[PDB]
């Protein structure tokens, strides 16, 4: 629960804030590369199903 | 007094240091409380339980 | 022998697609799974050479937040689509492509002006959608060869005030790797429990296959080590 | 020894008879893993006495809980010893301090 | 997830949730130190008023 | 060694019942497929602990 | 130019603060490769470095480690624990037998071990035991063999050497010579270029391995492991 909560929290100013991401994979790449924080507010293209 | 004794030893006052994951070498995102604790072995050994 | 180690005897490849592959190696000495996996992951993420789109100029667009008629997507979404454009260039270090089209429907990668030194992986890839017969789109895109990923925020400088009107900046995804992940599981050889099994899940753009990407990353690391190796 | 203690370790280790406590001061004349021989001070021995105290150490005996009871010397040859000093450490004792 | 998609996707989702939570809790380096127990500065005057 | 190979053959899809006392409700006994591990301690999935 | 042409690091400097502590500098390193090489080398060094350790001890008149010897300050178990820390460098054999004969009152240290020409004692001052009687004598026979990692005696009995005599004592073997490995990445302003990096690896060992040899062996292990990935289908 703590890890998911820490993963899903936002910070007002964080590394990589304002970036526009092609998808979740690019977010993972940016995080593991250290270019963006988990809490960075970004616009991400998401495909969902209903 | 604990803070002052830490300061005499050139250690951080907060009692938390920057740790790195040995599996990846990456810094943990937050400082971690690292210190010394007195630990015991409590006679409830598994080889007496299995 | 104290200098003898376990080299993987079971190698398995599961191709989910032409771009997705799962490579499993076993057995590995205890802890070697994390070492090799993390080294390969870092090299693939941050150092793999490749070609990607970096700058875009659109005739009717002055800044990234400018609106243009006749295009369903905003300029930001067009920039994302251009980030998704997988292109490989032969010989040339930097190329400029031009895209002009008018017509109701999708404007895709197949409409980009062809160059003998440039190859597009997915012509079906959608760049934008044009909504009217009275609508035209004309853009110039810049493809360069580099390593890893350089965000546009790193390159926005006052030293680059030479940028004329509408020199939009695009994140450069040079590395072919779209996703690299590794997992370490247990393995045994004759009841020798403390052994590692390495699973590598790799997805890349259609520039190179995942196996080629792994081979190139390993080659890069081995070439880095060559000055310290004292054996064959 | 516990780095962070409360100061009661010495009392628990000494009052419990797990340690060999010197009943008279003097200078230690012989040490080995099983025996401590102390030459008592002249101002502390009774008239008509050899003036020597012998402490025999408990080596690897079974506890009630099947654990090990072992006494180890914490003194060396020629070292001064006073009354009440811990001469040998018992189980879970370090220099006369309780070490659980 | 169970109500919409059924049993098998829910089991896979639960396992993935556990793995991700553990991994990112580890990466966070969440730690409890003595400085995290922040005492209000108003406490002393509230006690005095009482 | 052949005995160990046979044991690996026999436990492949043979569930075992794990029970913790007190068995207050029926979830106090649950079936799991056993993975053979070294050591003398049973390894339990974290999500079933609740 | 030459984006695909990475610069290759070399061992530019080796500094030895003490016989057990050293620093090795690798330069130049492209951006991001410093951390990769540092962590890989750290893991390999802490896991796989060969070394020599004490495995068996035979003491005259001693049947088991849970006993005492007259005239010896320490118990046999404590003597074995001290022998577990002996630092020995063996030059041309994977196993060697050392003799320790001492008499008279005083410390019995590593300098008292009868030395072969191909055996080096890194720390002669290392105390093995103490003799507290003039008539007390210690005669000891030690087996030192080369290995990798941590092999406890409980696992060592799996070797199944038939008919080990009563007076033979087994010591858990910690063959690893390395004790502490740290790595730091700094800015290497070399070749009139700014993005290159320098990797400083600081190692504390027991003094039984040449730091350059350890680094080269770690690199060799890593290269051999990578050979499977380079050649994979």
């Amino acid at each position: 629960v703590l890890g998911l909560y820490y993963m899903t929290r936002d910070c007002v100013n964080a590394k990589g804030e304002g970036m526009v991401l092609t998808g979740p994979k690019e977010a993972e790449r940016l995080y593991r590369s250290g270019l963006a924080s988990l809490h960075a507010r970004v616009k991400v293209r998401i495909t969902e199903y209903e | 007094e604990i803070k002052e004794l830490l300061k005499l030893g050139d250690l951080p006052t907060s009692g938390q240091i920057r740790l790195y994951d040995g599996r990846t070498g990456e810094q943990f995102e937050r400082p971690v409380t690292v210190g010394y604790m007195y630990m015991l072995k409590l006679n409830h050994l598994v080889d007496d339980k299995m | 022998s104290v200098t003898e180690f376990l080299k993987p005897r079971l190698v398995d490849i599961e191709q989910v697609s032409s771009t997705h592959a799962k490579v499993t190696l076993e057995p590995l000495e205890r802890g070697f799974g994390h070492t090799l996996g993390n080294a390969l992951r870092r090299i693939l993420l941050s150092s793999m050479p490749g070609c990607a789109v970096t700058e875009v100029e659109i005739d009717g667009v002055l800044h990234e937040y400018s609106t243009k008629e006749g295009v369903q997507e905003d300029i930001l979404e067009i920039l994302l689509n251009l980030k998704g454009l997988a292109v490989r260039v032969q010989g040339k270090d930097e190329v400029i492509l031009t895209l002009n089209k008018s017509g109701i429907g999708p404007v895709t990668a197949a409409d980009i002006t062809h160059d003998g030194d440039v190859e597009i992986v997915k012509p079906q890839h959608v760049i934008c959608h044009l909504t009217d017969e009275n609508a035209s789109i004309s853009m110039r895109i810049k493809v360069q060869r580099g390593r890893g990923y350089v965000p546009a925020s790193t390159r926005i400088h006052s030293e680059e005030d030479e940028r004329p009107i509408g020199r939009l900046l695009v994140d450069a995804c040079y590395s072919p790797v779209e996703r690299i992940a590794y997992n370490v599981e247990a393995a045994r050889v004759e009841q020798r429990t403390d052994l590692d099994k390495l699973v590598i899940e790799m997805e890349t753009n259609g520039t190179i296959d995942p196996e080629e990407a792994i081979r190139r990353a390993a080659t890069i690391l081995a070439e880095q080590l060559e000055a310290f190796v004292d054996l064959r | 020894k516990p780095l962070v203690g409360t100061g009661m370790e010495r009392a628990v280790a000494v009052d419990s008879g797990v340690t060999a406590v010197a009943k008279r001061g003097g200078v230690v004349q012989y040490v080995d893993a099983s025996r401590i021989v102390i030459k008592v001070n002249e101002d502390e021995m009774y008239p008509g006495e050899a003036g020597i105290d012998i402490y025999n150490l408990t080596k690897y005996t079974r506890s009630n809980q099947n654990t090990c009871i072992n006494q180890m010397p914490c003194v060396s040859l020629g070292e001064p010893v006073e009354r009440g000093d811990v001469l040998a450490d018992g189980p879970s004792t370090d220099l006369g301090e309780l070490a659980l | 997830c169970y109500r919409i998609l059924g049993l098998k996707p829910t089991v896979i989702f639960a396992d993935q949730i556990m793995y991700t939570g553990f991994a990112y809790a580890a990466r966070s380096g969440a730690s409890v130190g003595i400085d995290d127990m922040v005492i209000p500065e108003k406490k002393h005057e509230i006690i005095s008023e009482a | 060694a052949v005995v160990w190979d046979i044991l690996d053959e026999v436990i492949r899809e043979h569930p075992v019942l794990l029970n913790r006392a007190p068995t207050l409700h029926r979830l106090g006994i649950q079936a799991f497929e056993p993975v053979l591990i070294e050591g003398k301690a049973i390894q339990l999935h974290p999500l079933v602990c609740a």
